[PDB]
């Protein structure tokens, strides 16, 4: 009933203010840097029981890397994420998709848009296309204000279980 | 005793299997497991063989290992034993070998291997030209003999394309990179031979796939006469793509090759098109229901639906002059549009978003045909009129389905995001640009141009749809709202008088509509869409005033509707029609005496009692707008006042009582009322911009002894508290009239037509109000937006308030540096703001910089370092900004710029260095080249004074050379001289190209990374010697002019 | 213009279907769903008031948060709201009562479980509190009253009481629910003065008779705030939620139509 997921995305990503808000509610304004990885468990509750993600909350920074890849073995799922704000973000995408897949050849994968509510956005949805041949969901998300805020665990919830219906539930 | 850092003895292997096994595995030990492998990154690897060799979780514990060893090889290898470096290329080389063929590897996951091939790549990216020779030829035949040692070949030859072709871009030096390509492009033949030879003869399906994959990252660069002087795509359309499990490799490739230019290559494209398609009719019937098949589909055909999705819109997109000029093909590319169709319906919003993709494409190109309606009239004879422009009567049939269904599955037109702001505030909060919205617009792109084509099929649709709706019983709150957002979007696109006829019609049979239906959940959302297809169209409320009025009033009338949301509905439609029909609310209407605000006004109350906060303060934005237009300076002062009368007697009280006493200003509720009748007093603002000056300056002082009161009121607390007191009730309370205050400051100063008075009225109040309070405050107390609002209180008054950024910058400049300068964590408000501050005094006024003491001046460039040394990405770009700013602003000085440079020139080229080797910054990239880039242009002329101080025969162009050199040099003393001397003369050819001069930073950030050591010279020393020439010998042929 | 078929179109165009609503101008001003017929209606409403509801039950469910004409199932339209004012009755002088409202905002308060809360019609919450009325300081003894809230005078005037120390006075005729209010508000502790565990001051509304009299000496009086407009109660209806002819509002006009080199002076004024 749990499972591993790899968090991965480049640095000031937003990916550790991501679940902390969703371990808590609460939204970290500071950054700082994961050194390494810290995984973070959490929870829902579904139509069908509690689900789990271990969510190994992976550094961006090359300075913190810590054994990368060595994270990545035995995912059952992950999240590449870039901030919308800086077009670079999105340009390094491909290279954590790439790391990723060479360890896991077939787990469910998400992209996150970060970063949606900052009302001067430099990645146009226009160019955000990199999901699609290699066939991973994408998502809009903020964690400063909730927007489409689970959508990336609900649909990996809907893929490892094997259930397209399963909405998540208050309880 | 479990804690054993690893330093050398006989160093055991059953205990490092214990600590993976830990981090793989259990719990928060793993922190100390995770922290200790992560420190056997030290010394080097000599256990790599230790670990390696002998091996449960051992594949894991091996996996560590080959990371180690790789780390090895990307970097050390130059400088390596010549022989050692042959140790390992037999000792990986080999250890793959046995690890494929396996009596079980399957097991032994795909894993080790492809990090263990993937070391080998790391190798071959070392030497595979001058020191492997017979590699590539070599392998070919280890495959033809052995299929285990070649399943995994071709996976060799994958990674080994994406590293040199893909992911090459950063990872390697430009040069080396153009070396190993024509390295591949070379003797690619004798492999593209194997993967046919594969295609063409083995039956082993594993092998067939890896190397259909394998193919599929050859596509990107393989010479074309690969692909169309070769039998290949027939091989997969014929072969591969009719066969279940190959089915999508074999797309995707197609896909690919459908994406390049045809030029030279039409005929190949044509007949790929046509037998593709054979084979796709032959599947995927065109009777078949797509919809299902995917909902129930499981993820075998969920990505082939996905990939015929990219496959025909790609294709489609990027070969349609061909898919049109042979009479035989029309037949086939309607086959194709059709499919398109088909696979649109899915319910998928990101398959959708690619059809939709091309439906936007075509539609744009057939408005660029003829924008025009096929003039309607048959001709006199009967005749066809041969009006129809010559495609789009190949599509007319067609473009009537896509109409169908951008107003079938026309998206959600606005996206609000109920959530609470950081003061436990709970409101509405409209998103601007979100991939939502984005599909929106494009479905109404979409039926904009397909409305401009034929608006009488637009208007016939959807009303096919409504009809449907009223007696039809296609009848569904979803559907009824999508009609009527693909009713909003079209307003516009329609001639004037056209559309008069059809919103009457549309709308009357609404109203129709929702009496019929019995109940109130139908009535109001029925309601509603009629409100939003009302005020769509304020070029009809502006022309039919009656009912403009008519409209309003019933707005009015829903404002006390207490069904949910109803409310929201009305306010915000009010707004709009408020913004929109501005003028007519204010001015004298045929059918009345007096102008409709006035009534408005006379009546405010009684219609905005049953609203709540926030609706109220939307509603002071909507009359604001109305007295924003009445430009007759005296009654649009009348009128701000009796706008302002109701937010004024609240506050007009709350300051009585408050010079009897100044605790009421402390008082929960007071302050919740001093707060929303901010938000109003903004709001207001916002819509009436300058003029409204006559209602600020009415409270404008007062207001200020109040922000400053409660300023005091909560620093105070904080300081005898903890910063734990901001997350209670009444200190959030007042700090949400602080803000809301700044934000009616700025909110004003920032649209007003007058900049000299608002210096000299609006200003110097805020100096001790505001700006010294900040100062007095206690750090975790001052609030950052004093600092944002002055940056936008610069920006508009610009010179007028150069002469007090002596004031301010003092109340302000230092104390909040303070803050932001032990880490670059804490505060991270303030660090963002006053940097925004800083940026702006900069350019607006810069004379201020002149005239302070040098060592304050210093002190500010010193902070500008500090910005752009920040790892949030904003501080630091900010930062930078700031600094290429500041250098231009320097140049004009002629006086100030030399000593600039005889004190800070050196001393900023330090800096940008240290960051641009920095691993962290490389968001910087752009501004870093910039910024040296124009300082080394600089140098080469305008710095008229000698920093070395020999005199002359030291100029500087040279010196700097020489002080880059040698600063680089002693930060890395493992380059060899050659690799800085190259570089460097680098920074003054690649001088005016920044796209180059960007190439060429990485360049270097590559070479530092990697020990190149003495031997190896396969940096092509020359062949950049040169090139760079080529780089100069057009800086002449450009800027000589 | 044939679109003034739709101005006369969107006009009849409603959610509600109460009759004479007061959301709309007086059914004067405009020329559907409303007649000159209020007196007929009282009739029916008052010879059909024989108790099928279990009002009990439901001031609990409200005060309490538990749930399971008709009532209503949340916290929106729980109020009794006023018809505008038509067919002056012929019986007013002595069958009929007026308060005189005051500006501000209509409210459920509900004081229970230890708290107190103020909703709008439409069950949004505008404040939560502490009182001094049974259940809002601080035992299934909770109260529920029906009030005006006035912003420049923090009070919060009482209209009308449904519900007091856990008892439904739903049940009850208006001339009592109004004694019970002036007989049982200004003896409770402090509940109409401010502090620390009353914030809100509560005040009840006075009322006055119809006679040709009265009305003339109320429309001279002076307030303890702004005058809105002026309630009618037919002295003898119990509570019902929602629109009812029982209730008439008038504004207080219509009556005896109706049968008749710097900025500024700093207030404050402390430091530079
Ligand atoms: N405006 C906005 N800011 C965000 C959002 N999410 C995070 N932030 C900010 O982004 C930074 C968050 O840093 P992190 O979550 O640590 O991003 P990261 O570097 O990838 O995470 P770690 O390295 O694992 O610590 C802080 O500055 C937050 O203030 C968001 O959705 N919107
Ligand atoms: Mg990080």
């Amino acid at each position: 009933v749990q499972f591993k997921l790899v968090l991965v995305g480049d640095g000031g990503t937003g990916k550790t203010t991501f679940v902390k808000r969703h371990l808590t509610g609460e939204f970290e304004k500071k950054y700082v840097a994961t050194l390494g990885v810290e995984v973070h468990p959490l929870v829902f509750h579904t139509n069908r029981g509690p689900i789990k993600f271990n969510v190994w909350d992976t550094a961006g920074l090359e300075k913190f890397g810590g054994l990368r890849d060595g994270y990545y073995i035995q995912a059952q799922c992950a999240i590449i994420m870039f901030d919308v704000t800086s077009r670079v973000t999105y340009k390094n995408v491909p290279n954590w998709h790439r790391d990723l897949v060479r360890v896991c050849e077939n787990i469910p994968i998400v992209l996150c848009g970060n970063k949606v509510d900052i009302k001067d956005r430099k990645v146009k949805a226009k160019s955000i296309v990199f999901h699609r041949k290699k066939n991973l969901q994408y998502y809009d998300i903020s964690a400063k204000s909730n927007y489409n805020f689970e959508k990336p665990f609900l649909w990996l919830a809907r893929k490892l279980i094997g259930d397209p219906n399963l909405e998540f539930v208050a309880m | 005793a479990a804690r054993q850092l690893l330093d050398f003895s006989q160093k055991l292997d059953i205990n490092l299997l214990d600590n993976v096994v830990n981090c793989l595995y259990h719990g928060e030990g793993a922190q100390q497991r995770m922290a200790q492998e992560v420190l056997t990154h030290l010394k080097e690897h000599p256990d790599a063989w230790t670990r390696v060799d002998t091996i449960s979780q051992n594949m894991n514990t091996k996996y560590y290992g080959l990371q180690i060893l790789e780390n090895v090889i990307k970097t050390r290898w130059k400088i390596l034993p010549r022989n050692q470096c042959e140790g390992i290329k037999k000792y990986v080389v080999g250890l793959i070998i046995k690890t494929s063929s396996d009596p079980t590897c399957v097991e032994k996951e795909k894993v080790y291997i492809g990090k263990l091939n993937m070391i080998l790549v790391q190798i071959l990216k070392q030497e595979w030209p001058k020191h492997w020779p017979t590699f590539i030829s070599d392998i070919v035949g280890a495959s033809r003999t052995s299929e285990s040692l070649c399943q995994n070949n071709m996976v060799i030859l994958k990674l080994l394309s994406e590293e040199v072709f893909d992911f090459s871009s950063g990872q390697i030096t430009q040069v080396k990179a153009k070396h190993l390509k024509d390295s591949m492009c070379n003797e690619f033949s004798q492999i593209f031979q194997l993967c046919q030879f594969v295609m063409e003869n083995s039956q082993n399906a594993p092998l067939v796939h890896a190397t259909l994959e394998t193919l599929l990252r050859f596509l990107n660069w393989i010479p074309l006469g690969y692909i169309f002087e070769t039998k290949l795509i027939s091989t997969l359309i014929y072969k591969f793509l009719n066969v279940p499990m190959f089915r999508n490799v074999s797309l995707k490739c197609l896909t690919e090759i459908a994406g390049v230019s045809v030029s030279q290559y039409e005929e190949q494209f044509e007949t790929l098109f046509t037998l593709t398609m054979m084979q796709l009719k032959q599947m995927l019937p065109l009777n078949t229901n797509i919809r299902l098949a995917y909902s129930n589909g499981k993820d075998d055909e969920q990505n082939f639906i996905q990939n015929l999705s990219l496959f025909l819109c790609t294709f489609l997109k990027e070969h349609g002059q061909l898919l049109e000029k042979r009479l035989n093909l029309r037949e086939a590319l309607m086959e194709a549009l059709h499919y398109m169709l088909l696979v649109s319906e899915v319910e998928e919003t990101e398959i959708f978003k690619i059809c939709l993709e091309y439906w936007n494409h075509l539609a744009a190109e057939l408005y660029r045909e003829s924008p025009f309606s096929t003039s309607a009239s048959p001709l006199l004879s009967g005749s066809q009129h041969f009006d129809i422009p010559p495609r789009r009567q190949l599509y007319l049939t067609v473009l009537s389905k896509v109409r169908l269904l951008m107003v079938s599955r026309m998206a959600k037109p606005e996206e609000v995001l109920v959530v609470e702001n950081d003061q436990g505030e709970v409101v509405r909060e409209f998103m601007k640009d979100t991939d939502s919205i984005n599909l929106y617009k494009n479905m109404r792109e979409t039926l904009v141009y397909l409305t401009h084509l034929d608006y009488v099929d637009t208007e016939i649709i959807m009303t096919k749809k409504l009809q449907n709706q009223v007696n039809g019983t296609e009848w569904s709150w979803k559907n009824l709202n999508t009609l009527c957002w693909a009713i909003g979007s079209i307003s516009g696109a329609m001639h004037e008088e056209d559309e008069k006829r059809f919103l009457v019609t549309v709308i009357k049979d609404l109203l129709g509509l929702c009496e019929q239906k019995r109940g109130k959940d139908n009535k109001a959302i029925i309601a509603s869409n009629i409100m939003y297809i009302v005020g769509q169209y304020p070029r009809f409320l502006r022309a039919h005033w009656k009912f403009l009025k008519t409209v309003v009033n019933k707005l009015f009338e829903f404002m006390h509707e207490t069904h949910d949301g109803v409310q929201d509905m009305a306010c915000d439609t009010f707004i709009k029609i408020a913004q929109k029909c501005r003028r007519h609310f204010v001015q004298v209407q045929v059918g009345e005496v007096m102008p409709f605000i006035d009534e408005i006004l006379n009546n405010i109350n009684t219609i905005i009692c049953d609203l709540q906060p926030q609706q109220v303060h939307t509603f002071y934005e909507a009359v604001g707008y109305m007295i924003g237009a009445q430009t007759d300076q005296t009654v649009q002062e009348h009128l701000i006042e009796k706008y302002m009368l109701l937010p004024n007697q609240v506050w007009d009280s709350i300051i009585q009582q408050a010079t009897k006493n100044v605790d009421i200003l402390k008082d929960p509720e007071t302050v919740k009322q001093l707060g929303s009748i901010l938000k109003t007093n903004v709001r207001a603002c916002k819509a009436v911009g300058h003029p409204f000056v006559i209602q600020l300056g009415r409270i404008y002082l007062d207001m200020l002894n109040v922000y400053k009161c409660l300023s005091e009121n909560i620093s105070a607390a904080i300081q005898a508290n903890g910063e734990m007191v901001t997350k209670q009730p009444l200190i959030r309370s007042m700090r949400t009239v602080k803000r809301e205050t700044l934000k009616l400051i700025s909110g004003w100063v920032s649209r007003s037509n007058d900049p000299q008075m608002v210096a000299e009225n609006f200003v110097p109040p805020l100096l001790d109000a505001v700006l010294i309070d900040y100062q007095r405050n206690v750090p975790a107390a001052r609030e950052p937006e004093v600092l944002s609002t002055m940056a936008i209180i610069v920006n508009k008054l610009g010179g007028h308030i150069t002469a007090e950024i002596p004031q301010i910058f003092d109340a302000v400049f230092e104390c909040t540096l303070n803050m932001i300068n032990k880490d670059f964590e804490e505060y991270p408000e303030h660090r963002t703001n006053f940097f925004l501050l800083l940026q702006a005094v900069n350019s607006h006024c810069f004379p201020a910089f002149l005239a302070i003491p040098p060592a304050q001046f210093k002190l500010v460039l010193d902070s500008i370092i500090w910005a752009f040394k920040h790892t949030m990405r904003n501080v630091a770009d900010t930062g930078l900004q700031i600094l290429f700013t500041l250098l231009q602003n320097v140049a004009q000085e002629e006086a100030a710029a030399q000593s600039f440079y005889q004190t800070y020139f050196c001393d900023i080229l330090q800096h940008i260095f240290s960051v641009v080797t920095d691993t962290s910054h490389t968001a910087g990239l752009t501004m870093h080249a910039s910024i040296l880039a124009y300082m080394f242009n600089l140098v080469e002329e305008g710095k008229i004074s000698t920093p070395l101080n020999p005199g002359n025969p030291v100029n500087n162009q040279m010196f700097i050379q020489d002080y880059v050199a040698n600063l680089l040099k002693s930060a890395f003393p493992h380059l060899q001289d050659a690799q800085v001397k190259l570089f460097v003369t680098g920074l003054f050819s690649l001088n005016q190209d920044i796209p180059a001069f960007k190439e060429h930073l990485r360049d270097f950030l590559v070479q530092i990374k990697e020990f190149a050591g003495e031997d190896t010279s396969d940096l092509f020393l020359e062949e950049r010697e040169t090139a760079l020439r080529q780089a100069q010998e057009e800086k002449h042929k450009l800027q000589m002019s | 213009g044939s679109l003034n078929e739709l101005a006369l179109k969107l006009a009849g165009l409603d959610i509600s279907q109460d009759l004479n609503s007061t959301a709309a101008p007086h059914p004067r001003l405009s020329q559907y769903s409303s007649l000159e017929q209020s007196e007929r209606r009282r009739r029916l409403l008052e010879l059909q008031k024989s108790k099928r509801l279990d009002y009990v039950n439901h001031a609990r469910r409200l005060a309490e948060d538990d749930w399971t004409k008709k009532l209503p199932k949340h916290y929106a339209n729980q109020l009794m709201l006023s018809e505008w004012l038509i067919d002056v009755p012929s019986d007013l002088g002595q069958e009929w009562i007026v308060v005189v409202c005051p500006v501000g905002k209509r409210a459920l308060i509900v004081a229970s479980r230890g708290s107190t809360s103020a909703y709008t019609k439409s069950g949004y919450c505008v404040n939560r509190f502490s009182s001094l009325l049974p259940g809002g300081n601080r035992a299934k003894d909770y109260t529920i009253l029906d009030c005006i809230y006035n912003e420049v005078n923090q009070t919060y005037y009482v209209l009308d009481v449904m519900c007091w120390r856990g008892h439904p006075f739903y049940d009850c005729q208006t001339d009592f629910r109004f004694y019970w209010m002036h007989s049982k508000l200004p003896e409770e502790e402090g509940l109409g003065e401010k502090t620390k565990l009353n914030p809100f001051k509560f005040v009840g509304l006075k009322n006055f008779p119809c006679t040709p009299e009265s009305l003339c000496d109320v429309l001279s009086m002076d307030f303890p705030f702004e005058v809105d407009g002026l309630l009618f109660y037919h002295k003898q209806t119990h509570y019902s939620p929602g629109s009812t002819p029982l209730v008439g509002w008038l504004r207080p006009y219509m009556v005896s139509d109706v049968l008749g080199h710097s900025p500024d002076h700093p207030g404050c004024l402390m430091e530079n």
